[PDB]
């Protein structure tokens, strides 16, 4: 249900 | 939030989401009370009955936001946790007493219209302010009822309860580090925090100064909403001196 | 800090939201 968010908080 | 409204925008600013990298999901509330700490209720951490116990890179704190789900590109920051700090005698075994937790950010995060720090109180606002009757607001994003979820921030003002009243509502053994919120069945209003809700702010806007100071931490509750029960809030002041001292060794 | 608990879009530009007169008073 959420939105992705930008690759560069997820590394 | 059961019975609340939207949220007004900047209404909150200091209101942090808590969420879980994978699966990508709301967590817990928390609140910014500088610009490299959080707060929030250490069972949005660490609550072993439900085998609940994340580390730092689980978690990403989301600032600024008013949209649950919706990435706000150019208004939400996003922030990575250093280090988490629970109260080392939080009491996750029985009734949650001492529910609260630091967490450091890696980085600083830059204030906006949409993302500033709250008051944390010293011992004269509270003593004044921490009254029966005396109405704090919570916010957050959490269930809409007991038993969906919102499009944006919710926010509900609730008046302090007497603490006989708060006793006299559970069979929980409630504890000085906490105090509890809510309308009773009598005086017609409603609203309460529900899941989801946790950890996040209970604030109160001082009339001396015109400030916002944030009183309690979203903490427990025996369902949502229910006639005759009341929401209870982590005593963000009856800790205060861990915070400090957390913040004075760390920060 | 300082600057604590004041908002940008409100205490800081003397804006009020529309509960918080709601708060003042219960404040006896
Ligand atoms: C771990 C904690 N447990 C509880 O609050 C227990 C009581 C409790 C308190 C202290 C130690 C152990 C148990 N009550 S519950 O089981 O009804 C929670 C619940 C509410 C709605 C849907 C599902 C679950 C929890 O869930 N805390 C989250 C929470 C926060 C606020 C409210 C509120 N109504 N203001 C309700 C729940
Ligand atoms: C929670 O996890 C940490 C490790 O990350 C562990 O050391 C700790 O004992 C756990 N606490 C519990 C299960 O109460
Ligand atoms: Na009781
Ligand atoms: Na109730």
């Amino acid at each position: 249900d959420f939105e992705e968010i930008p690759e560069e908080y997820l590394q | 939030i059961v019975e609340g409204s939207d949220a007004e925008i900047g209404m909150s600013p200091w209101q942090v989401m808590l969420f879980r990298k994978s699966p990508q999901e709301l967590l817990c509330g928390a609140s910014l009370i500088s610009d490299r700490w959080v707060l929030t209720a250490a069972h949005c951490l660490l609550y072993p009955p439900w085998d609940k116990n994340f580390t730092e890179n689980d978690l990403l704190v989301r600032i600024g936001k008013h949209s649950r789900t919706r990435y706000e590109r150019n208004i939400e920051k996003i922030s990575m946790l250093e280090k988490i700090y629970i109260h080392p005698r939080y009491n996750w075994r029985e009734n949650l007493d001492r529910d609260i937790a630091l967490m450091k950010l890696k980085k600083p995060v830059a204030f906006s219209d949409y993302i500033h720090p709250v008051c944390l109180p010293d011992r004269e606002t509270a003593a004044s302010l921490l009254q029966a009757g005396y109405k704090g607001r919570v916010t957050g994003w959490g269930n809409l009822k007991e038993t969906g979820q919102p499009s944006v921030l919710q926010v509900v003002n609730l008046p302090i309860v007497e603490r006989p009243v708060c006793k006299d509502s559970t069979r929980i053994r409630i504890t000085d580090n906490m105090f509890c919120a809510g309308y009773k069945p009598d005086e017609g209003k409603r609203g309460d925090a529900c899941e989801g809700d946790s950890g996040g702010p209970f604030v109160m806007k001082s009339p001396f100064n015109n400030r916002w100071y944030q009183m309690g931490i979203v903490s427990w509750g025996e369902g949502c909403d229910r006639d005759g029960k009341y929401g209870f809030y982590t005593h963000v002041f009856r800790l205060k001196k861990w915070i400090q001292k957390v913040i004075d060794q760390f920060g | 800090e300082a600057d604590c608990g004041l908002r940008p879009l409100f205490e800081k530009k003397s804006l009020e939201d529309k509960t918080e007169r709601e708060l003042l008073e219960s404040y006896i």
